[PDB]
């Protein structure tokens, strides 16, 4: 960026100093963020086992160790949706039991927590023609569920007992 | 947008989006409206239109016999609507206002 | 000093987070299976592409 | 105002509730009480019939509903022509096993023999494109021998 | 640092005797489980002997009698001593370890000379 | 107060985004999956497919 003789600072978003001027030496250089993020726990079944796999927030795995320790590249494999520790990428590809996200799913499959893109579906293509139709030639009659919600517990609190106790001065404070 | 805010992706791909687009089309096209009761089963085009065409309450030979001019119909329909969306830029007006 | 406030709005975030993605699954998540057309693209004049 | 607080998230969650038991009703209303056609409303598939059980803070639904089983290729026609003229299902399509032709309804494989019954005329065989020519047997000429 | 490193392996006659070292920078008491795995060519890797935190220690059927696992408290590893060394012993011997994530380490490739 | 107004604000454009989300989801299975009876409810007219 190019600095005007006159200017010392620059605010592109109008409250940090994006970059800045050094006196002794009037080069100027931008400020950048010392990056962040949270931290997701992948856990299947507390009682099921206990190896977990952590995913860091949009971060690229290359500052994640000086970032419970790392303890240096072990399948340190990259993703999309940030650095994920703990667990084998697999070719193969199947339903989704714990959304990551990004296409992206992890299952405890007997190293305990395996990652895979999103398997969508069993294909199935159809025998298409122009003179060809299918009829049934038998039924069978099922039946399914559904559960809908339809009232919450009804609660009602009281107004000065919560608020000042039993107390006259806090009482009138309130008032 | 560096204050501690953060967007997340979100879980389902535009691209398995399409997909899933695509099979419904697919579905609709060679299936007529079985496959969304159970097995799929194929049944030519023209002779499923005919089918929505009784329930509105018209017979099957009112469609038989003007086949030619229904598709013209419907391709024109086609390219006039693709036509229309490439020209007005408000119709995607509340997409935009989300 | 001021309670457990950041844990509640960080909740009801997430919350808004998830029911996001139930919505896309919910409204497109339809059928069980995947179709493909066939290559052959005579469907009596009627004209997809 | 922590009690503010406290106080619009439970009008917000009582209002999504709400919506909630709307739908439960028009389902109440509709799946159970009556044969709704609308698709993927009353549980997958065709819709038959419906039970209601009650559940804490809840209801709970038994749809009965109706699927097709295993099912076979047919050779299909959009018309027979026999002399000159075009014959329709009256419901139903045409369907062959290869040697003969006969028609039955769309849910359910039941063959029987074109007839008089089952068909209507309109218009020739020179508009319909596809239409095979046939026999339609009519009922009425074994009266007329006796 | 490699994590986990693991010494002891080379060329040696039958019924020699032999003690594989493989050490980790981190407690080796916080780990909760060693292990040592030692997969022979054109088979499938197969545990040899495994010592949990508690210090129950459990051996293969073809190790009992032999080989011993063994965890010095003073220079943070694991030793496991082989003897009376059979043809079959040879193979590519790996020693695993699992605090809440699977590590591993390489080398270790004994022959047994027969 | 800044936070909870912007929380506030999220919860209730969510709320509206999920109804919308569920009448998609209606028409999605009904006029899409099948013919549809309802006058209005999928396009103009009678509706075909
Ligand atoms: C239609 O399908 C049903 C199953 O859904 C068939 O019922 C079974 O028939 C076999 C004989 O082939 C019996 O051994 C089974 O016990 C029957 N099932 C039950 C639950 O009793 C029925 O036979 C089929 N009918 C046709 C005409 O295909
Ligand atoms: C379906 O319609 C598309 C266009 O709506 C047709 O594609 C056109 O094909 C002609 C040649 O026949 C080209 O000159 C045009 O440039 C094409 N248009 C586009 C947009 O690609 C297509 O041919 C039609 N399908 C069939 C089977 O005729
Ligand atoms: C197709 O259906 C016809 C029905 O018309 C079958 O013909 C009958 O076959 C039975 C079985 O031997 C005979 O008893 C009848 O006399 C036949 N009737 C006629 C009118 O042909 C025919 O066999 C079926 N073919 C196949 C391959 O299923
Ligand atoms: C201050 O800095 C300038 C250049 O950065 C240098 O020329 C000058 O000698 C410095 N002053 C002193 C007292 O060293
Ligand atoms: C314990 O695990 C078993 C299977 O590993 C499972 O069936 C059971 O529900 C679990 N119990 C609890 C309390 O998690
Ligand atoms: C991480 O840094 C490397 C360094 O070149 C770069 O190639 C890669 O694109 C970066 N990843 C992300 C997600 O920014
Ligand atoms: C998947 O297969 C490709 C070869 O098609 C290979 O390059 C890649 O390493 C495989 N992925 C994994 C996780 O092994
Ligand atoms: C039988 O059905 C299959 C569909 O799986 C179709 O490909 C085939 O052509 C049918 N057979 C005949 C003789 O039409
Ligand atoms: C079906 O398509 C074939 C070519 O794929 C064609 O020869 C035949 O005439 C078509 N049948 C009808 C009824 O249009
Ligand atoms: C069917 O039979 C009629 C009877 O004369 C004949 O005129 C016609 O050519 C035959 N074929 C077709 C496709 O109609
Ligand atoms: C922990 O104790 C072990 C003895 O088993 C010793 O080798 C190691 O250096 C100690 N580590 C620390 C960090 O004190």
């Amino acid at each position: 960026k190019k600095f005007l003789p006159f200017q010392q600072f620059g605010r592109d978003i109008a409250d940090t100093t994006d970059a800045v001027r050094d006196p002794q030496t009037l080069e100027i250089l931008d400020i950048t963020p010392c990056s962040f993020g949270g931290v997701s726990v992948i856990t299947p079944g507390t009682n099921t086992s206990n190896q977990v796999a952590v995913l860091y927030q949009g971060v690229n795995c290359t500052e994640v160790p000086v970032a419970r320790v790392y303890s240096t590249g072990s399948n340190v494999f990259q993703t999309r949706a940030g650095c994920l520790i703990g667990a084998e990428h697999v070719n193969n590809s199947y339903e989704c039991d714990i959304p990551i996200g990004a296409g992206i799913c992890a299952s405890y499959q007997t190293q305990s927590i395996i990652a895979y893109t999103m398997s969508l579906g069993a294909e199935n293509s159809v025998a298409y023609s122009n003179n060809s139709i299918a009829i049934p030639t038998n039924f069978t009659i099922s039946v399914t569920t559904e559960i809908l919600p339809v009232s919450m517990t009804k609660t009602s609190v009281d107004c000065t007992m919560y608020i000042c106790g039993d107390s006259t001065e806090c009482s009138n404070l309130l008032l | 947008k560096f204050n501690g805010l953060t967007v997340l992706p979100p879980l389902l791909t535009d691209e398995m989006i399409a997909q899933y687009t695509s099979a419904l089309l697919a579905g609709t096209i060679t299936s007529g409206w079985t496959f969304g009761a159970g097995p799929a089963l194929q049944i030519p085009f023209p002779m499923q239109m005919a089918y929505r065409f009784n329930g509105i309450g018209v017979t099957q030979n009112v469609l038989y016999e003007n086949q030619k001019l229904i598709a013209n119909q419907f391709n024109s329909a086609i390219g006039k609507i693709q036509d229309s969306l490439s020209s007005t830029p408000s119709a995607l007006g509340k997409l935009q206002d989300v | 000093q001021y309670g457990s406030f950041c844990t509640q709005l960080n909740r009801a975030l997430t919350g808004i987070a998830v029911e996001q993605d139930k919505n896309t699954q919910e409204v497109f998540a339809q059928v069980k299976q995947i179709y493909k057309t066939p290559p052959i693209k005579d469907f009596g004049g009627f004209n997809f592409s | 105002q922590s009690l503010q607080t406290y106080v619009t998230q439970q009008l917000i969650r009582a209002a999504e509730i709400r919506a909630s038991a709307n739908l439960a009703a028009t389902k109440m209303s509709e799946c159970v009480l009556g044969q709704s056609k609308r698709v993927d409303f009353c549980g997958k598939g065709y819709h038959l019939m419906s039970f209601p059980q009650s559940a804490p803070h809840g209801v709970v639904f038994l749809h009965v509903t109706y699927v097709p089983a295993q099912e076979k290729n047919f050779t299909t026609a959009p018309a027979i022509c026999h002399d000159g003229k075009a014959h329709f299902p009256r419901e139903g399509v045409f369907v062959s096993n290869g040697t003969h032709w006969f028609v039955t309804q769309r849910n359910f494989y039941e063959p029987q023999i074109i007839t008089t019954d089952n068909t209507f005329v309109s218009g020739n065989c020179d508009v319909v494109i596809g239409i095979v020519n046939n026999t339609v047997y009519d009922p009425l000429q074994p009266e007329l021998d006796s | 640092q490699v994590q986990l490193q693991e010494s002891g392996g080379g060329l040696v006659q039958a019924g020699g005797s032999l003690r594989l070292s493989c050490a980790a920078s981190e407690s080796i008491f916080r780990m909760e489980l060693m292990e040592w795995y030692h997969q022979a060519p054109g088979k499938q890797r197969e545990l040899v002997a495994t010592i949990n935190r508690c210090g129950s220690t459990n051996y293969s059927d073809s190790v009992k009698g032999r080989f011993i696992i063994s965890s010095d408290n003073a220079k943070n590893s694991v030793y496991l001593q082989m003897n009376s060394l059979k043809d079959e012993d040879t193979a590519v011997y790996s020693c695993h370890a699992r605090t809440w994530t699977s590590y591993w380490g390489r080398g270790t490739q004994v022959t047994v000379s027969s």
